[PDB]
């Protein structure tokens, strides 16, 4: 007996891997994509066909208020972008030229910040700034300031104005207390549309009354058991995930880059290991093991990797949006360039794929 | 008192008639017969498996025709007190409620409501609909066409 | 590069009357015109229901405010040593204490959230901020943040001080550093200028703060404290007022079905904190499915009841009070002239029948409010759901309802009221019978994730019209997608099972003959077919299914892994139907 | 044995509870007393610790006088002095 | 006499729900009674902290334990109870700072005491103490 709780009890009660088949990262990629893109290709594809007939109930309860979440078995990643970006955009500014625009956000990423997110929407829709008397003693200046727009979009015609898309809301990243938290209150705003998805069993366990009732959701069961390629990109899958480093995402993006922004990058490694020996295995990168830039520019002068600051910083701009690499200053005024992975991950980004 | 019979020894034979009563066609009963066999080891009330068992596939097989007419199931449960001479039926639901856990997930069960189009008793084009959560589902508020069709027959 | 890789990018959409979420309904005959007045006729009645609401909701703010205001200034006459202290049982933290503007005083409002109250030294420093930006902004050099200002407000501005601090969150408030800060503000005492009052906003019964206070405290705040019961549905006060609202949207209109009240109540019973915003969460969304799936929708006007069609009349004809009705009527006599014109033979009769009725007038939605109205006139009976009066009214046990409180026994002929079962009602009738209402709110997460996971064949549809041209079109039918099949063997296998058991079994259980068919069929693709020649090509490939499959379940929490120094064990999380 | 003890209940004993506390007769069962340093006595100010969290009645303490210094103070008249004798 | 006989020294603890008060009542019987309800139940100890355990142990012990209807499945309502009830530090977990609830390795405990946990399970009409009364009283 089974699917019971008897079924737990009753079941609540030396084989390796070392003798299984040896398979390479080229055999791994090509069997899986040929067993994603080829598998049940046909019958996937007329399910989406028949569950893209519910667009315009999802548009209409988006409409009253209600943010939708999407949950089931499969990649929601191609459902969601294309409901927002293909048919819920167009399709609220006609009824409201532009489009409304849409806010990605990528939860599958383990180096999600909120910080970013915010300001990114800040940037989209721009706010009364929080004033000298609203910002209080050392208060958060993002929940504060989202309680501001709350109260100034409270008295406004209720128009939409952004479309925040939240990919896999239950992510490493993006299921912790403050991000929700930052949603919670971002959900009470009807002037914004929310589209939400999430992969993991247990994730209603995240949100108590307060944060259920500010979401205010309707749940949408849309499963389709697609391949989820996108979200293994940040994880390594051989490893069984044997989570939050996102130091994989960032090998991932290193096969794809300029040869000069590989080198750049093994020169900022490189030398930020060394200062991390100096120093002193388990321990994340910060500032206080890091480069100057001015002392990176006279390296990769040097090495002809860059030839003037200009140059280097728009090489780094793409590291630093891809959350790989940091710029910060520090209390000397100086400001460091550090890469937030560990001793380990680094050494394996260099022997990998920076070889 | 069949269903209290513990490891109750019978043959083929048996099995083979209770399939042809419920008029069950060939391949499903070799597939009924093969089951009972591969799960002889799960064998504590062997009649309560398999008057389960064929319950399932009675249901599975002949939905539709349960569709036009809501008597024909009852109907067919009075075989299930008169056929095996046990006019309880509570336990009856136990029967089927437990083999329906038991070869929920099974190849066969999964082939057999595919290839009939029953998948619980509903059929896919409206499922999918149901399980996708849409506004449009067939509610039961009214009653259905072929209902309202037959009706108009007998009263004219 | 790839955006996929970033986090967070905005993309702004290419944009290329149909600007309705409404579609058209009797598979696609029902009419624009209709739809629009659909759309109308809902907008028109979610104006009405949420303009109701609102000024619920301002009525309870007011209320609130209020009864808040009278117990801080009541006039208690005591030794002026004591804070007073008021507990507001029960109480999220929502509310906005008012102060009076006594021109004699500074009377200052310091909220303090658990958050804001890390250790005492803090909580001090943010109070006397507060304290002198609020001073200074009512007054029109520098001092330290620290009971010294509280000391020196009368020499620095001239008037008494009226403090009053609001804890937000009292149980998320670290008890130690609360009584710390209690025991300090106590400090405060021996100056004749200073009046200090506290606001506890408590969300459990008293109780945990007198077990998680020292007695010393606890002392300390009994010399003046009252207690007040703040919740929106205590008394079951204004839950009444919503659903009165409700009513009055959709009085005559629409009828509410038993099963759906059933359905409010039980929905409500689990839920204690936001049940006002929960009740009208539900009456909106049904409201909305039934002027979405509804075609009769438009008949809430009579001026479109002329409007009636062919399609219309097809929906109509298999109303089953319609069918008693004509069943009754065919009973009682047989008039085979008016039995043909009533019917389908005549259709154009049929259309002035509805034409007569659908215009009737529920009692019911007018006769709740009325019986409701009588249990504030003469019984003086205020803790009574008006949700569950309206249900045990549509069954017809009201008295049974009535009885309980056993002195309503002298009107219980007047109150008592005989439902009446209305022909066409369930055309125009919000209930809960198809699980909807269940599914989009309240849906079985764990439960729906296993089914598609376990029975997948009511997901993925089985075509096979189209199976020759596909390239898998014959592994479609033998194979099961990856992840319904480890979930099978998932849920057959023990607590604890090992990974290459677990991949043993998986292979055993694939066949290899038309997947080593499949993997070939591409002769693009040459890594594929010298991959396939390998003679333990089928161990490979099972095994990478193996591993996204696993992978995929580690992500939706379905396995753990343990012993990471071996990483070759893993425990189940999910057992189905828990 | 035997004008008869009377029995507080735990109300009337969380009070003695905590002045025997108040006295350093009981401490928590591993805590610093006060921190050397300015830094660490702020780093532990900001630090919430588990002791606090957990309700008071599984609070889990530690003495600094043992039951055979008990023994030797207390005088050979009272009545408890059978009971300091484990 | 009654002024001096009692110190009156003190100025339905709960207004759960049904589910949140047998989450309570399923998390302090998983909590203080060892994981052996594979023998003979389901088909003092409590002077000491409590334990701890799994997400899937206490819904197995809800499910257990919450009256027929025929068995109570883990809707979203449950699992806003459940994260109400840690939001009342009625449920712990081993957090610092960050926390994250979907992660395996976090396990939860209870922080109500025996009065408490008796009065919301004899409120729901549980017996509670004929649980807990097979180690002692």
């Amino acid at each position: 007996f089974l699917d019971t709780f008897e079924g737990y009890f009753d079941q609540r009660k030396r084989h390796t891997m070392s003798m299984a088949p040896d398979v390479t990262r080229e055999e791994f990629s090509l069997v899986s994509n040929f067993f994603n893109e080829n598998f049940q290709k046909r019958p996937r594809q007329k399910l989406f066909e028949i569950q893209k007939k519910m667009f315009p109930q999802y548009w209409f309860e988006l409409t009253q208020g209600f943010s939708l979440l999407f949950y089931g078995v499969g990649s929601k990643r191609n459902f969601l972008e294309e409901f927002a970006i293909d048919y819920l955009s167009p399709k609220i500014a006609y009824s409201q030229v532009n489009s409304i625009p849409c806010l990605i956000l990528n939860g599958y990423n383990p180096s999600c910040n909120y910080r970013d997110v915010f300001k990114e929407i800040t940037d989209l829709l721009v706010p009364a700034e929080l004033t000298r008397s609203e910002t209080k003693y050392w208060g958060n200046h993002v929940i504060l300031q989202i309680q501001k727009m709350i109260d100034f979009y409270k008295n406004q015609p209720l128009d939409i104005k952004l479309i925040l898309v939240v990919h896999n809301l239950d992510g490493p990243s993006i299921r912790k207390n403050t991000f929700q938290t930052m949603l919670s209150f971002l959900s009470v705003i009807r002037q914004i549309a929310i589209v939400a998805s999430t992969d993991h069993i247990y994730a209603p366990l995240l949100w108590d009354n307060m944060k259920a009732q500010n979401y205010n959701f309707v749940f949408h069961d849309i499963s389709n058991f697609e391949p989820s390629t996108v979200e293994s990109t940040f994880q390594d899958v051989m490893k069984m995930g044997k989570t939050s480093s996102g130091a994989e995402g960032a090998k991932y993006v290193l096969q794809s880059l300029t040869v000069n922004s590989k080198k750049m990058y093994k020169l900022l490694i490189e030398t930020q290991m060394q200062n991390m020996g100096n120093l002193s295995g388990p321990k994340r990168g910060t500032q206080r093991t890091g480069v100057e830039l001015k002392l990176f520019n006279h390296l990769c002068a040097a090495d002809f990797i860059a030839s003037n600051e200009i140059a280097l910083r728009s090489m780094l701009r793409e590291f630093i949006e891809h959350k790989m690499a940091n710029i910060t200053k520090n209390n000397s005024g100086m400001e460091i360039i550090w890469v937030p992975y560990t001793y380990a991950e680094l050494e394996k980004l260099l022997k990998t794929v920076l070889n | 008192s069949l269903l209290v019979k513990k490891y109750c020894k019978m043959t083929t034979e048996e099995i083979i008639r209770l399939c042809n009563d419920f008029e069950l066609p060939r391949e499903v009963a070799y597939k009924i017969v093969d089951e009972y066999n591969i799960n002889a080891s799960r064998l504590v009330c062997p009649w309560q498996l398999v008057c389960g068992l064929v319950l399932n596939c009675t249901f599975i097989v002949f939905n539709e025709r349960r569709r036009k007419d809501p008597r024909i199931d009852h109907f067919i449960v009075s075989k299930m007190c008169s056929l095996m001479l046990t006019s309880k039926v509570d336990d009856v639901i136990e029967c089927v409620k437990l083999v329906k856990e038991l070869i929920i997930g099974e190849k066969w069960f999964r082939d057999l409501q595919i290839r009939y189009d029953d998948f619980d008793g509903i059929r896919y084009d409206e499922i999918i609909f149901r399980k996708l959560g849409s506004m449009l589902q067939t509610t039961n508020i009214l009653v259905t066409d072929d209902q309202y069709n037959i009706w108009k027959k007998r009263i004219e | 590069f790839a955006d996929a890789q970033r986090s967070h990018y905005t993309v702004y959409p290419s944009l290329p009357d149909k600007h309705i979420p409404f579609v058209k309904l009797l598979s696609g005959k029902e009419s624009e015109v209709n739809v629009e007045k659909r759309w109308e006729l809902y907008h028109q009645l979610h104006s009405h229901f949420h303009d109701q609401v609102d000024h619920i909701i301002d009525n309870i703010e007011a209320d609130l405010k209020a009864e808040i205001s009278d117990l801080l200034y009541s006039e208690t006459t005591q030794k002026r040593r004591c804070f007073n202290t008021i507990f507001l049982l029960g109480s999220d933290s929502t509310t906005k204490i008012e102060l009076k503007d006594e021109s004699s005083r500074y009377n200052v409002l310091i909220e303090l959230t658990p958050k804001e109250s890390p250790n005492v030294r803090m909580m001090l420093r943010r109070s006397m901020y507060k304290l002198y930006s609020a001073a200074d902004a009512e007054e029109h050099n520098d001092v330290s943040y620290d009971l010294s200002l509280v000391e020196n407000f009368k020499r620095l501005f001239g008037k008494d001080l009226a403090m009053v601090f609001n804890f937000k969150d009292v149980d998320s408030i670290n008890f130690n550093t609360l009584d710390n800060f209690i025991i300090l503000l106590k400090s405060a005492f021996k100056y004749d200028h200073v009046k200090i009052s506290l606001i506890f906003n408590i969300n459990t019964n008293l109780s945990n703060i007198e077990k998680n206070l020292r007695q010393s405290t606890i002392r300390l705040l009994k010399r003046n404290y009252h207690k007040l019961d703040v919740s929106s549905n205590k008394g079951f006060k204004y839950g009444n007022q919503i659903f009165q609202s409700f009513l009055d949207t959709v009085d005559g209109k629409l009828n509410l079905s038993d099963r759906f009240v059933e359905f409010i109540l039980s929905k409500m019973a689990n839920n204690t904190n936001h049940n006002l915003q929960l009740l009208t969460k539900m009456l909106d969304y049904s409201l909305m499915s039934y002027f979405f799936q509804n075609a009769f929708s438009v008949f809430i006007d009579p001026v479109n009841v002329d409007f009636l069609n062919d399609d219309y009349l097809k929906i109509l004809s298999r109303c089953p009070t319609f069918m008693f009705f004509v069943e009754g009527l065919i009973k009682q006599h047989a008039p085979a002239d008016e039995i043909l014109s009533l019917l389908t033979n005549k259709n154009r009769g049929l259309e002035e029948f509805f034409v007569e009725f659908l215009v009737r007038e529920n009692p019911i939605n007018g006769h709740a409010k009325f019986v409701a109205r009588f249990l504030e006139e003469e019984l003086n009976i205020t803790n009574f759901n008006l949700i569950e009066l309206y249900h045990n009214l549509l069954i017809g046990k009201l008295d049974s309802y009535l009885d309980r409180w056993s002195a309503c026994k002298e009107y219980k002929d007047r109150l008592h009221f005989e439902p009446i079962d209305t022909i066409f009602q369930e055309l125009f009738t919000l209930d809960n019978r198809s699980g909807l209402l269940t599914q989009s709110i309240f849906p079985s997460y764990k439960s729906n994730i296993e089914d598609n996971l376990l029975s997948w064949e009511q997901v993925l549809p089985s075509l096979d019209k189209e199976n020759y041209d596909t390239l898998s079109g014959d592994l479609d039918k033998i194979m099961a997608p990856v992840l319904g099949q480890l979930f099978k063997l998932y849920r057959e296998a023990n607590m604890t099972i090992n990974i290459y058991d677990f991949y043993i079994a998986f292979r055993e259980t694939l066949p290899k003959e038309e997947i080593l068919n499949f993997i070939r069929k591409d002769p693009s693709n040459t890594k594929l077919l010298e991959l396939a020649e390998t003679p333990d090509a089928f161990d490979k490939v099972a095994l990478i299914l193996f591993m996204q499959a696993i992978f995929a379940f580690e992500n939706m929490g379905l396995i753990k892994f343990q012993s990471t120094k071996s990483y070759d064990l893993v425990e189940k999380c999910v057992w189905r139907g828990i | 044995r035997i004008n008869t003890i009377k029995l507080w209940l735990k109300k009337d004993v969380k009070n003695v509870w905590e002045n025997l506390v108040q006295l350093d007769f009981f401490t928590e069962k591993s805590a610093v007393g006060l921190r050397d340093n300015a830094t660490a006595a702020f780093y532990a100010s900001n630090y919430q610790f588990q002791g606090t969290m957990i309700p008071f009645d599984l609070r889990s303490y530690q003495m600094q006088i043992i039951l055979q210094e008990l023994r030797r103070i207390i005088p050979k008249s009272n009545m408890y002095y059978s009971w300091t004798q484990l | 006499i009654k002024l001096f006989l009692s110190t009156d020294d003190n100025l339905q603890t709960y207004d759960l729900s049904i589910i949140s008060k047998y989450l309570l009542i399923a998390s302090y019987i998983c909590s203080y009674l060892e994981p052996r309800y594979d023998a003979s139940i389901f088909s003092n100890p409590r002077y000491l902290q409590p334990s701890l355990f799994a997400i899937e142990r206490l819904l197995a012990i809800f499910q257990a334990i919450f009256p027929i209807q025929s068995l109570m499945k883990a809707n979203i309502e449950v699992f806003q109870n459940l994260s109400e009830l840690h939001t009342l530090k009625l449920i712990a977990t081993t957090m610092n700072k960050n926390i994250d609830y979907l992660s395996p390795k976090v396990r939860w405990k209870v922080n109500v005491p025996w009065e408490i946990i008796k009065e919301i399970s004899e409120s729901v009409h549980f017996n509670i103490s004929d649980y807990f009364s097979d180690i002692h009283e």
